[PDB]
């Protein structure tokens, strides 16, 4: 075997402690680049002029932040969707002022995470598994694409991409609500159903399997020693679990087929989070949540407020305050 | 099985639909009339489109007293 | 031995389509009334006298905007019983006063107790361990802290969540504007438990479905499972290798895996409840004092933390007059905080 | 409260003569205002020039006065600046500029009266909300 | 019934269409019937649009997506995009609807009456997925069909009335394209353009000469490519690189359509050339620029010196510099300085927006257009209430650009999921483990432990 | 052979009976005008 052939064999080897693979050849350098830049920036980057109004926002620990307030700040509104690599700046000082690290990080991260998804297909193939774990991971991936790429494209600026920080995340959410009424959008509502339901079904499945573990241990030892890695026999009694849950609700509301049960566990949160991702990706083009402002009117024509109008009052508060120095004209059109 | 007749058996039977081609529409029509006669408004105390405000009033009839709340609403309804 | 109690016990515990049990005596009426009360209120009942809002299909609201709204602030924490000193037996006035809110909240509370008792009862009869009941303590901690403890620490039931889609959305935004609830580490642990739970749900389901053994000829693989089979339907060894090589770590113990699935979202919800208990007393994670001292002294210092407070300040000023009508707030245009142009 | 004849009675002209609109005219007024005007004048404000609103008091202080049917109908034929000094048909929708504002092409004299009536009745219903902007939402 | 249950096909009802993989006659029926649905919609939807169409109202105020596609081709419209004749819209609708019956007939026939498989009936129409030469031959037929389609656009543009040109000197109008761009350095230069701001890859195409010449190239490339594929069979390197099966081919097409969907999203969002704003409404960038223009005009009329007006931040209130120095509109629209539109370009000089032209040369038609576009920005709720989320009810508006961008993002995204689903499955099926792991031949059990 | 009235019968009707009634009520509401 020649050099190339042996290299290919190593790359695709099923015996590496961490699988590399062809997607891995792209994933590894991009995730390392994104990680290293992120850490340095989160610790040490100077304030960034996110909104292009020469009002730099401090995101880093050394510049007066803590873990909760700290962020890698999105690139300047002056840049918009322009590609802003290091070599486009006159200097690192300029690059930093204008939020160059944000673009470097998100572009490397999105590529690496796309390759993380590809890698999951790839190893499944090498191991003779079925191939769809990567399809499950497409839900969170799509959501990352939504907030870091699609939304900025729709709005015309990476300054409106989600910040890489805890408080910056909340800022993104509040402004999003003000401008799109996301709470009143059915795709976000589906998303909530997906995550609330995913948590519910997680607790459900966890509790039901744990409830029906077959006695294999003494009182003084952890029941977990009752299962041995790679044993052929199932470790709990599904018929007993079904007998319980079918009686909790009714028989035909409970699963007795483990494969069907686990498919449901996969599909519920995944589909919900797909819709969440699509909410953000379509509000990116300003098709917003339901608007029932002044929908209920009396015989004379007096507006009779609903909870929708109270939501509206909250949204107006966010709207008028956000980016308080950025707007010169009466409408916030992007 | 737990003993009760299967739902599929029941809802495909002639005797079920003989009974329910009557009970279902009757209940639907009863509900319709609950609203159409205006009885729903009076049972629950829900204002009609013309009873939210007096003609020149532009102040909401909010309850402000705990134990004289019932009389307050009555007073508000007199003022209509 | 075989007296009326034992005879009643026999009947309650009959294997029927809908199991009843002793717990059913509490559960079924309270659950039915909570649900019935909600459907009744959202279909027919106004919030005009308590909130100045329309809130029913009858008034023109849709599924997203209907609600059974909380009583007026002047009601304090009145139980607001139908026969109580506020409504005095008058059903119409009771509805107009927000009596359906306490009706739903209280029947709901005793309903959840009955449901968790049902979880204990069925588990005992079927001979399984009661982990499902235990996990349900999380939904109970949430309902109790939010719908009961929170308003009880506040001025009245008025500030409890109203039972409606948009009304709940309003509750979220109120918590952002007034409590800065996103900054609270107990809410943050809640978020981690919910999103972590949803992650575990998705990843475990997908892993099982993609490490299945071929136990049939069908390309649709669901029929190749028997409830009574002794063998695992998927390969834990293959699943373990995949994840170890992809992520660096993997489960190796199936019992730990499934317990961890209980633990994560259950613990998260519990943490969020503790945060809300604090908010009952306005004991918020509202500020970082160091940030405020710096910002006050240095008008060039800005972080995402300071940006979010400005939004909160807007939420409060703009929503308060209509959201808190008992206060009779009149904020002249000139006092309203606004940035440039908007 | 009801949309009474009294609510629907508005000034026809600068002299003091009133006209009482029908409920049908009210509906038509709202429909036509939405059709031709709302994109800029939603809720009685003016999106492209917020300094000028459709409040009755503002209209009264316009030149010539626009707080009546005649003034408003005339505005819709030959719009002027607020001081009456310049004719703005070329940049404001009107019958005179129906060629460049095509939605005006099928507006009859009857339609103009309905729209005018809408503008005058709406604040009688909504009060300060009309011409108030987001503060009053 | 053959292969019409799970036990005989191996596929449950919910994957029922997988029963068709090796039944070419029924599968042809499926496809022809489906094409009938597409054509049905194009026809019926057009007629619906026309029935609801008010000619003096802008199309974009009327929830129209198809009539704008017809108008862009130069049918039914005159100067400024004004509708002069609705009959061409009627023709397109009717002919599609009529045609959908024919396809429906063929689809229904082949699906339930004709031969279930085509191989014994016809060597020409029958096919085996694993037959690589036959697969590339059918591909070749369709490439020729597509190349002819692209040339039909060229034909309309050059010999049959032209296309609507938003850039036409003197104002937007239908224009015959006499001099299409054939220079391969220009045409293929678009393909090498960065997709980022101020560049925009192929979405940047800003004149009809490039559009028409691009289709000449594509028409000829597709025909040549089609002939090539009829006459050849896949090379060795291609054979070793691809999976050869019906599901594999489906997956490649799914990936391709996903990519295309994403491109169409950005096209309708940014491009105002092949999606004229006269028909589709202003772009997001356009409406934002138009608001700045509106208040510059207004305030300058009031006496403001718009060049020297310092805004609150210290940047110009109306006018500032781009990061490379060009004069651009100020405020948040600073992000949209790459925008180019016929109402704005007259004010643009070599240095960007020209202050002399701004002071002296703004025409009422420009003012009108800016005001029209500022108030028809592509913002609106799901229930079609126009404007920002906080707007009160009144204006029934959501831009065709929003409808088209959102729908196609959703579609493109799910088609990427579909690609991963089928590509992954096709790999597993070809390798022989799509139904699960062999208990007695579990691959991991023959591998050394990782540690 | 099969019983007609059961606990299941009651549970079904406690939900079914008001549901249909309510749906008729909400159907009628769709024709109410201010
Ligand atoms: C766990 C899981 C188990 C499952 C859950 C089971 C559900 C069961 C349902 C139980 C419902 C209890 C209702 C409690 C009502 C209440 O409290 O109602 C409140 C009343 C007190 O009334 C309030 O009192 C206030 C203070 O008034 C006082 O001060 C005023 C101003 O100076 C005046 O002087 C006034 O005259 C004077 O009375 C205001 O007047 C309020 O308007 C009025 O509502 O207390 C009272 O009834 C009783 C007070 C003492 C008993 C408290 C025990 C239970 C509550 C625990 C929660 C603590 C909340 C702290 C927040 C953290
Ligand atoms: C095959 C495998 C590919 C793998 C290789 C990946 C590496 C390369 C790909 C880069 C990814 C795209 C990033 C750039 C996105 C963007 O800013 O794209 C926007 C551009 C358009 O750019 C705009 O183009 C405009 C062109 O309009 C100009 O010209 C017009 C002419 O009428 C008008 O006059 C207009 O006013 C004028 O400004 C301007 O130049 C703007 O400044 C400019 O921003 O679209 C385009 O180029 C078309 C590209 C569409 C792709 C959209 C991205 C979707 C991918 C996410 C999918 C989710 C994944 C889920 C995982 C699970
Ligand atoms: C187990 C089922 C159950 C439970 C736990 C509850 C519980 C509740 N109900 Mg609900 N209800 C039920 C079923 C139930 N209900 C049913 C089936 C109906 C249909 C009729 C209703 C209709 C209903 C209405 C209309 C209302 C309630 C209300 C209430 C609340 C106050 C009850 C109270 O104070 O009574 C006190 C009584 C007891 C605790 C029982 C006492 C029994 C003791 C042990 C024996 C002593 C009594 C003695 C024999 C009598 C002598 C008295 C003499 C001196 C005069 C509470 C949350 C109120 C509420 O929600 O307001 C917001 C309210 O208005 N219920
Ligand atoms: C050209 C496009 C295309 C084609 C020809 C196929 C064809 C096939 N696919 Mg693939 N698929 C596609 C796109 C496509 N798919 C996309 C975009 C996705 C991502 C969502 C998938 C995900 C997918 C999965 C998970 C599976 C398939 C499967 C299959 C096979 C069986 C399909 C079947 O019987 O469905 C029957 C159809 C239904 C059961 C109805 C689906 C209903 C959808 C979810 C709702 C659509 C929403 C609609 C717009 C709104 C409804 C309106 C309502 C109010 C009436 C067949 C080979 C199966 C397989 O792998 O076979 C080998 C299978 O398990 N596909
Ligand atoms: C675009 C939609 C579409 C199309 C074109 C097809 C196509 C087809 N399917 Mg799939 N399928 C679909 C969606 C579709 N499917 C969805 C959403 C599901 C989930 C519910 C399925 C589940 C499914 C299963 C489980 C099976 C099929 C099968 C088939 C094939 C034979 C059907 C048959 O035996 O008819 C029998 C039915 C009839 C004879 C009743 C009449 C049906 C006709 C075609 C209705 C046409 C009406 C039309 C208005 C008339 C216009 C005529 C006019 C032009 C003159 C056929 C090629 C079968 C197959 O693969 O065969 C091997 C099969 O087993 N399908
Ligand atoms: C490319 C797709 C597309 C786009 C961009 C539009 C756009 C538009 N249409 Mg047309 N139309 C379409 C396809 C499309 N339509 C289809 C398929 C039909 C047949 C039902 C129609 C028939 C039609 C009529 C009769 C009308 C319109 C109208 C309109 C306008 C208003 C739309 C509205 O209010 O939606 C409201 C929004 C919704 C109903 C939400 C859609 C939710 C879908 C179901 C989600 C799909 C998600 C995904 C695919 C599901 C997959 C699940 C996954 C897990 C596998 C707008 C310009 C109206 C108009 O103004 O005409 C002049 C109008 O009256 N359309
Ligand atoms: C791409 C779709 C397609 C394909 C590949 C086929 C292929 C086949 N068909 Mg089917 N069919 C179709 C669609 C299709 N048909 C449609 C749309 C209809 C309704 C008119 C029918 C109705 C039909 C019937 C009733 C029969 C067939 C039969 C046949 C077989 C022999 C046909 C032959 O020898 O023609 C030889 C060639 C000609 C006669 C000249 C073709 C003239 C065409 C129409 C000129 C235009 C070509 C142009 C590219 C079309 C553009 C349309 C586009 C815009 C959609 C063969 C398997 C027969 C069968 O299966 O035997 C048992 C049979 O009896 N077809
Ligand atoms: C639907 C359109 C279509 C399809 C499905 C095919 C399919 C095929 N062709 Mg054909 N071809 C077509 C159109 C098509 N062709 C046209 C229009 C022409 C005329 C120019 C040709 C001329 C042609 C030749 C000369 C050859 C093929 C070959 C092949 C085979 C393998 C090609 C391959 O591996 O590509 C994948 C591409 C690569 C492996 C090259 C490197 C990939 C880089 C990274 C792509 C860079 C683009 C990237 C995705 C992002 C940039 C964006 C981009 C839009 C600019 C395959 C059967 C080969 C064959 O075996 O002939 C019999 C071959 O030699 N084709
Ligand atoms: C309160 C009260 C009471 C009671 C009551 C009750 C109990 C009631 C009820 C009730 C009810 C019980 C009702 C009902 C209902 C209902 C309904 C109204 C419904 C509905 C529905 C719907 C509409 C549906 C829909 C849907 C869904 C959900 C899903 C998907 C799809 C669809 C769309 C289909 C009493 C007297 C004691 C006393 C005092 C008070
Ligand atoms: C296979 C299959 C399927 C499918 C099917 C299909 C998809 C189809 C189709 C179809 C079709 C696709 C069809 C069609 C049609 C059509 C028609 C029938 C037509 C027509 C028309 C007309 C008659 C017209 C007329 C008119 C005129 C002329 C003018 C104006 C007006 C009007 C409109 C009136 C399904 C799923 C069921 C399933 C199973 C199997
Ligand atoms: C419903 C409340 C449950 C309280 C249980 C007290 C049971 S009490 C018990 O009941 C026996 C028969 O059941 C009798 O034989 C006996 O005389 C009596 O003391
Ligand atoms: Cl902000
Ligand atoms: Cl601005
Ligand atoms: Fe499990």
């Amino acid at each position: 075997a020649n050099l190339w052939e042996r290299f290919c064999n190593w790359v695709t080897s099923t015996d590496n402690r961490l699988y590399v693979g062809w997607f891995g050849v792209i994933m590894i350098p991009t995730l390392l680049a994104a990680t290293i830049c992120f850490v340095i920036a989160f610790i040490a980057a100077p304030p960034v002029d996110i909104d292009g109004i020469r009002e730099p926002v401090s995101g880093s620990l050394l510049y007066g932040n803590n873990i909760i307030t700290g962020a890698v700040v999105p690139s300047s509104n002056a840049i918009g969707l322009h590609f802003y690599p290091i070599w486009e700046a006159a200097s690192l000082d300029e690059w930093l002022y204008n939020g160059g690290p944000y673009q470097l990080i998100i572009f490397h991260f999105l590529l690496g995470a796309s390759c993380y998804m590809g890698r999951q297909w790839e190893l499944s193939y090498r191991l003779g598994m079925r191939p769809w774990i990567c399809v499950a991971y497409s839900a969170p991936l799509a959501s990352a694409f939504a907030v870091f790429l699609i939304y900025p494209i729709g709005q015309g600026s990476f300054s409106d991409g989600m910040p890489l920080g805890i408080s910056g995340t909340f800022n993104f959410m509040i402004v999003f609500q003000a401008e799109h009424n996301i709470l009143m959008h059915p795709f976000h509502q589906l998303g909530v159903a997906g995550v609330f339901g995913g948590a519910l079904f997680c607790a459900m499945h966890g509790s039901l399997v744990t409830s029906s573990l077959i006695r294999e241990t003494t009182e003084t030892e952890s029941a977990n020693y009752g299962y041995k890695f790679g044993q052929e026999e199932e470790t709990y009694n599904i018929v007993a679990a079904h007998g319980y849950f079918g009686r909790l609700i009714f028989q035909y509301a409970s699963f007795n087929n483990s494969r069907s049960l686990h498919f449901f566990l996969a599909a519920w949160p995944v589909v919900g989070v797909w819709f969440a991702a699509l909410g953000i990706s379509t509000m990116a083009f300003n098709l917003n949540g339901f608007n029932f402002n002044h929908s209920v009117i009396d015989a004379k024509g007096n507006v009779i407020n609903t909870w929708a109008d109270i939501i509206n009052r909250a949204n107006l508060g966010m709207e008028v305050m956000h980016e308080r120095n950025a707007h010169n004209f009466p409408l916030d059109l992007a | 099985t737990t003993g009760e007749r299967p739902f599929s058996d029941i809802i495909t039977s002639v005797r079920y639909w003989v009974i329910h081609s009557i009970t279902i529409p009757a209940l639907f029509i009863a509900g319709w009339l609950f609203v159409s006669t205006g009885l729903a408004y009076d049972v629950f105390g829900t204002p009609r489109p013309d009873s939210y405000y007096a003609q020149e009033q532009r102040s909401i009839p909010l309850v402000t007293d705990r134990f004289e709340a019932k009389q307050q609403v009555e007073t508000f309804l007199e003022q209509l | 031995e075989r007296g009326w109690f034992d005879i009643l016990d026999d009947w309650l515990k009959r294997d029927r389509f809908v199991f009843v049990g002793w717990s059913g005596i509490l559960l079924f009426p309270c659950a039915y009334l909570a649900l019935g009360g909600w459907l009744t209120g959202t279909t027919f009942v106004t919030s005009w006298y308590t909130h100045g809002l329309a809130s029913s299909y009858l008034e023109g609201c849709n599924f997203l905007t209907v609600a059974v709204s909380t009583p007026a602030n002047s009601m304090g924490h009145s139980l607001l019983l139908l026969w109580g000193p506020e409504a005095q037996g008058d059903f119409t006035r009771w509805c107009q006063l927000g009596g359906l809110w306490t009706f739903i909240a209280l029947h709901g509370a005793f309903g959840l107790i009955g449901f968790m008792l049902r979880q204990f009862e069925i588990a005992r009869l079927v001979g399984v361990r009661p982990y499902n009941a235990i996990a349900f303590s999380a939904p109970i901690a949430v309902f109790v802290s939010v719908f009961l403890i929170y308003p009880l620490g506040q001025s009245s039931w008025f500030f409890a969540p109203s039972f409606g889609v948009a009304a709940i959305f309003r509750f979220l935004l109120f918590f952002q504007g007034f409590h800065n609830w996103t900054l609270n580490p107990f809410h943050m642990m809640g978020v981690a438990g919910v999103l972590g739970g949803a992650l575990l749900c998705a990843i475990h389901g997908a892993t099982v479905e993609n490490t299945l053994f071929q136990d049939g000829e069908g390309a649709s693989t669901f029929r190749a499972f028997n409830p009574t089979q002794a063998e695992e339907t998927y390969s834990m060894v293959t699943a373990n290798r995949f994840w170890s090589q992809i992520f660096g770590i993997a489960f190796s113990n199936k019992r730990w895996l499934h317990f961890f699935m209980l633990f994560v979202p259950v613990t998260g919800l519990w943490m969020s409840a503790i945060g809300v208990v604090g908010l009952a007393l306005n004991l918020r994670s509202y500020d970082f004092i160091s940030q405020e001292i710096r910002a006050a002294e240095d008008p060039e210092f800005e972080t995402f933390y300071t940006k979010n407070l400005l939004l909160n300040e807007g939420i409060r000023a703009w929503m308060a007059p209509q959201d808190q009508p008992h206060e009779n707030f009149v904020f002249p245009e000139e006092v309203l905080p606004r940035g440039n142009a908007l | 409260a009801e949309l009474t004849p009294e609510v629907l009675t508005v000034p026809l002209n600068s002299e003091g003569k009133t006209i009482t609109l029908t409920e049908k005219q009210y509906l038509e007024g709202k429909r036509l205002f939405q059709y031709a005007c709302a994109s800029c004048h939603v809720g009685g404000i003016t999106k492209t020039n917020p300094s000028l609103d459709l409040r009755t008091e503002t209209l009264a202080l316009a030149t010539p006065p626009r707080d009546n049917i005649e003034g408003l109908v005339d505005y819709m034929k030959n719009p002027t600046t607020y001081d009456g000094e310049q004719e703005i048909a070329e940049v404001h929708p009107s019958l005179r500029s129906a060629d460049i504002f095509p939605k005006m092409r099928n507006l009859t004299e009857k339609d103009l009266v309905a729209i005018a009536g809408h503008i005058l009745v709406e604040p009688k219903i909504l009060g300060d909300k009309w011409g108030g902007g987001k503060v009053y939402y | 019934a053959t292969n019409r249950d799970q036990e005989s096909s191996g596929f449950a009802w919910w994957a029922g269409n997988a029963r068709l993989i090796n039944l070419s006659g029924k599968l042809l029926g499926a496809h022809v019937a489906h094409a009938g649905l597409i054509v049905f919609w194009a026809g019926a939807m057009t007629l619906f649009e026309l029935a609801h169409f008010i000619p003096e109202k802008p199309m974009y105020e009327q929830g129209l997506i198809l009539i704008p596609h017809i108008a862009t081709l130069g049918w039914g419209v005159g100067p400024g995009g004004e509708v002069v004749d609705t009959f061409p819209f009627f023709v397109v609708g009717v002919v599609h609807l009529i045609s959908s019956a024919v396809l429906g007939f063929g689809g229904v026939y082949h699906a339930i009456r004709g031969p279930e498989t085509l191989e014994e009936y016809s060597s020409f129409f029958g096919y085996d997925w694993k037959d690589k030469n036959k697969m590339t031959t059918i591909l070749g037929f369709h490439l020729i069909v597509l190349g002819i389609g692209a040339l039909l656009l060229v034909a309309k543009a050059m010999f049959f009335g032209g296309l609507y040109d938003t850039w036409a000197p003197g104002g937007g109008d239908v224009r015959v394209i006499t001099n299409p761009t054939l220079d391969p350095r220009v045409i293929f230069g678009y393909l090498l353009k960065s997709p980022f701001g101020g560049e925009g890859w192929i979405v940047s195409v800003n004149n009809l000469e490039d559009v028409v010449g691009g289709h000449i190239w594509i028409g000829l490339i597709c025909i040549a490519g089609g002939i090539w594929h009829i006459l050849t069979t896949p090379f060795g390197w291609a054979r070793r690189a691809f999976i050869w099966s019906g599901e594999a081919y489906l997956s490649y097409s799914l990936g391709a359509l996903s990519m295309m969907g994403f491109i169409a999203t950005c096209f309708v969002w940014f491009n105002n050339t092949v999606y004229p704003s006269e028909f589709y409404g202003p772009t997001g960038p356009e409406a934002s620029q138009a608001q700045a223009m509106t208040f510059l005009i207004r305030d300058q009329k009031l006496g403001a010196n718009v060049g020297s007006a310092q805004g609150p931040t210290g940047l110009g209130k109306y006018l500032m510099r781009s990061p490379t120095g060009e004069i651009i509109f100020g405020g948040e629209t600073m992000r949209f300085w790459d925008f180019r539109g016929p109402w704005l370009e007259p004010l643009r000089g070599p240095n960007g927006l020209d202050l002399n032209k701004i002071k002296n040369d703004i025409q009422p038609w420009q003012e009108r257009r800016a005001a029209e576009y500022m108030t028809h920005a592509p913002l609106g709720s799901l229930n079609s209430v126009g404007g920002v989320a906080t707007e009160i009810n009144s204006v029934n508006f959501v831009s065709p650009r929003s409808w088209l961008a959102t729908s196609h993002f959703v579609l493109a995204f799910f088609f990427l999921v579909g690609h991963l689903w089928h590509a992954g499955r096709a790999r597993a099926a070809a390798a022989g483990f799509e139904k699960g792991i062999d208990r007695e031949s579990e691959p991991v059990l023959s591998m050394p432990s990782l540690d | 052979s099969y019983p007609i009235f059961t606990v299941r019968w009651v549970a079904v009707h406690t939900l079914a009976v008001p549901t249909i009634f309510f749906l008729g009520a909400i159907a009628a509401m769709q024709f109410i005008q201010r």
